[PDB]
């Protein structure tokens, strides 16, 4: 996360522009109706 | 002659139901409870050590204890036995610390002996600081674990009846009509139902044949296959349903084909639905209908077909749904043509980042070759995490009257859109596409709106133009 001191073209007011660059977040895969556990209990839905 | 006998078999097949699936799940829950108990005891110890440090000076060093002493609290519950339920209640001992006030004291207990297992009596071992000494320390390392319940993990029965065959034959005799229908149902362990209806008559319509077989097997899951066929002069019914469960995957298919033989109105329709799920469900939906119409007495005839195809894909990566339909028909009425053809394409897309949906329409139709060109009632929309865009009701229309002096009017909107992005707000709108015509040169219109905002760079343009009869008006407003 950066901060730039800028004088915009569209705006006559000088500015400090705090910019958060784009971020890509990796959501891990997961299993579904095969056997589900969330750290509290494990259930075999196929067995059910 | 009517027969409704039944060779009675009152026996059943009792399939044991495996509750063991729950018996392990509860154990997993207890494991989680035990680790959470460890964590909670850690959190409590964080306070208890400091509390002991605080108390030490007051109690151990200073004379503030061991005066008017009280005997430790120990409560004993004598054992018991219940012959009717066959339960042996072992003695239960509960201890509290007499010093201080009712502070907990260590206790351990086994479980009682019972007949059958609907509930398991909880055996526990609880160790907690005792106030009989100033020393306080929590055994985080000894977590409490209750006995997981085994509620007769394998004592319960799924009932598959052993019923005998159900027989019912109906037979009547007469010179002009003869009916003989037989329905047979087999229920040894699976289901096999067959029907036969036989009708014979001097009259053509009263003579026909109907056959039906339905077969369901349960030994390895429910797998059904139903096929029906009708033999009638005016109706030709073919119906095919088969739901199969191969113990892992799910198959559904509907193949129905039947057509009507009415002279003046001959019809044919056809059904296809095959929902399949190997890993990700896949569904096919194609509906086809045909109709042939002709009314000689009314001198009105029309033919067409309304057919639809839906594609559905619920993939884990993304979800795509595609649908389009075509309402088609042509006909003539009193020597004047009836025109109708409706086409639509509906398209929707979804995803974690972007979703889109654009549906296109063509209402093109006309009566007696009059009032034509119903066109382009379309829209388009897109939404992405980065930006937003929209285009809503751009259209075009032109309808002509074929009576009088051929007055025309096809008023409609022009395209107009919206685009949104960070730091930028842009809105452009063009509208009022009109059709002048006779009777004093009907209105001709149009309107342009431009908005573009960049904070302090704000530019706005507006324009209107109006033309009518022998006069016209144009207005312009600009803000830069």
């Amino acid at each position: 996360v950066l901060t730039k001191y800028s004088q915009p073209e569209d705006s006559l007011i000088p500015f400090f522009e705090i910019t958060v660059p784009e971020s890509q977040l990796t959501v891990s895969q997961f299993t579904l109706p095969k056997s589900v556990s969330d750290g509290i209990a494990a259930l075999d839905l196929n067995a059910v | 002659s009517v027969k409704a006998q039944y060779k009675k078999n009152k026996h059943r097949h009792s399939i044991t139901n495996p509750l063991a699936v729950l018996c392990e799940f509860i154990s997993q829950s207890i494991k989680s409870f035990d680790r959470h108990f460890e964590k909670n005891r850690n959190n409590a110890l964080d306070f208890v050590t400091k509390s002991y440090n605080e108390t030490k000076i007051k109690f151990d060093k200073y004379k503030a204890e061991k005066s008017h002493d009280e005997l430790p609290r120990t409560f004993q519950i004598p054992g018991y036995t219940v012959p009717v339920v066959n339960v042996e209640v072992s003695p239960f001992t509960i201890e509290m610390s007499a010093f201080g006030y009712v502070f907990p004291k260590a206790v351990s207990m086994p479980s009682f002996s019972i007949l059958g297992s609907d509930v398991r009596v909880p055996s526990y071992t609880l160790i907690l600081p005792s106030l009989e000494l100033p020393v306080l320390h929590v055994p985080r390392n000894l977590k409490l674990s209750l006995p997981d319940f085994k509620e007769l993990c394998t004592i319960s029965h799924i009932f598959i009846p052993a019923m005998g065959n159900i027989t019912y034959d109906f037979s009547f005799k007469s010179s002009v009509i003869t009916l003989n229908t037989n329905a047979e149902l087999f229920n040894q362990s699976d289901i096999v139902a067959h029907l036969l209806s036989s009708s014979s008559s001097v009259i053509d319509a009263l003579q026909y044949k109907l056959e039906g077989t339905t077969r369901l097997t349960r030994k390895r899951g429910l797998k059904l296959a139903t096929a029906l066929s009708l033999s009638n002069k005016f109706v030709e019914g073919s119906h095919n349903s088969t739901v199969s469960l191969t113990t892992k995957n799910m198959e559904v298919s509907v193949a129905t084909t039947t057509k009507a033989q009415i002279p003046i109105l001959r019809m044919n329709f056809k059904q296809e639905l095959n929902g399949n799920t190997k890993s990700k469900p896949t569904v096919s939906s194609s509906m086809e209908f045909k109709y042939d119409f002709n009314s000689s007495m009314l001198y009105s005839t029309a033919k067409g077909a309304v057919d639809h195809k839906l594609s559905l894909e619920s993939l884990t990566s993304y979800f795509s749904i595609e649908s389009s339909t075509k309402g088609d028909v042509k006909g003539s009425v009193l020597s004047r043509e009836y025109s109708g053809t409706i086409a639509s394409e509906a398209n929707t897309y979804l995803n974690s980042k972007s979703t889109r949906s654009s549906v296109k329409l063509q209402g093109t139709s006309k009566i007696d070759d009059i009032w034509n060109l119903e066109v382009k009632e379309n829209f388009a929309g897109e939404a992405t995490l980065q930006r937003i865009y929209s285009l809503w009701e751009h259209s075009t229309k032109n309808h002509l009257q074929l009576e009088g002096l051929f007055f025309t009017n096809g008023e409609h909107t022009s395209k107009a859109t919206l685009e949104l992005s960070p730091w930028q707000m842009s809105a452009l709108v063009q509208v009022h596409a009109s059709q002048p015509s006779s009777f004093h040169d009907f209105p001709d219109l149009g309107q342009e709106v431009a908005l573009n905002a960049n904070t302090k760079n704000q530019k706005i343009r507006w324009k209107n133009e109006v033309r009518i009869h022998s006069g016209s008006f144009q207005s312009q407003v600009e803000l830069s």
